[PDB]
């Protein structure tokens, strides 16, 4: 047993969205073993927060039209699916959005909660054309993992069914694109032994190092079945 | 014989599923058979899934 474990070397953070993570030294074959097995957990299993429910005043359904607004309500919901939000303490937070007068309604117009951080404040939600026009809505962000559609969610729970509540497809998983490479390490005299560059392309919320830590945790917890139980 | 009529309008939002017919513009038909998860799809060196 020559058990040779890698260690986290360097996290080249080019942006808050895109960041490279270098990993060495890996013994021959483990580069692609962790590479793909990690990529899979990082695509699908990562927890994140996403807009689940919206409730706009003067809106009975998502197909209707609101006066003084360039976007139809569907296109506003679409913008809220992709609204970068981080809840620190609770799993569910309902944020309030009131705003009026001529201007593109940005994410910063939402009232920030004590433990809620809006990651892209300049994110467009709606365009107000008339000065007279004002918009009011209640945006529910919940935390989950993967992708939970509004069609998967409109056929399970549905205990309270309040008319004027617009459900939205949840884009929970924070990782958008991910691709691991394998490169020379140039360590001691190993030659064979190399490193593993995991290039991550995520939203704002989940932090590159944090995310890889969580993904390694999920893999090891699934391996409990093959180590403990024989 | 008709006293009054009420016309109700529904809006269905049907997403794609296996069985839906798709095609290009060169007469290349086809039926979705399975929606493969993103994790399983082929990806180029750049990392971008097909």
């Amino acid at each position: 047993t020559e058990f040779l474990k890698p260690r986290l070397v360097d996290i080249e953070q080019v942006s808050s969205t895109h960041a490279k993570v270098t990993l060495e030294p890996l013994e021959r074959g483990f580069g692609h073993t962790l590479g793909n097995a990690l990529r899979r957990i990082l695509l699908s299993s990562m927890p994140g927060c996403a807009v689940t429910e919206v409730e706009i005043d003067g809106v009975l359904h998502e197909y209707s039209t609101k006066e003084g607004v360039q976007e139809d309500i569907l296109e506003i919901l679409l913008n809220l699916k992709g609204l970068a939000v981080r809840v620190q303490g609770k799993d569910e937070v309902i944020l309030t959005l009131n705003k009026s007068g001529i201007g593109p309604v940005t994410a910063a117009d939402i009232t920030h909660d004590g433990d809620v951080e809006i990651v892209k404040p300049q994110h467009v939600i709606c365009h107000l054309t008339d000065e007279n026009a004002s918009i009011s809505m209640r945006i529910k962000v919940q935390r989950g993992r993967g992708y939970v559609p509004a069609s998967t969610r409109i056929h399970s729970e549905e205990d309270e069914r309040p008319i004027g509540r617009l459900l939205v497809d949840a884009c929970y998983s924070p990782v958008e694109r991910i691709a691991y490479n394998v490169e020379a390490a140039r360590v001691e005299q190993r030659t064979d032994l190399d490193k593993l560059v995991i290039e991550m392309e995520t939203n704002g919320t989940i932090d590159p190092e944090e995310a890889i830590r969580r993904a390694a945790t999920i893999l090891a917890e699934q391996l409990e079945a093959f180590v403990d139980l024989r | 014989g008709v006293l009054k009529i009420v016309k109700v309008y529904l809006a269905v939002k049907r997403r794609i599923q296996p069985g839906d017919k798709m095609a290009g513009r060169h007469g290349n038909k086809g039926v979705i058979s399975k929606i493969n998860p993103i994790e399983d799809m082929p990806y180029d060196e750049n990392g971008t899934p097909v």
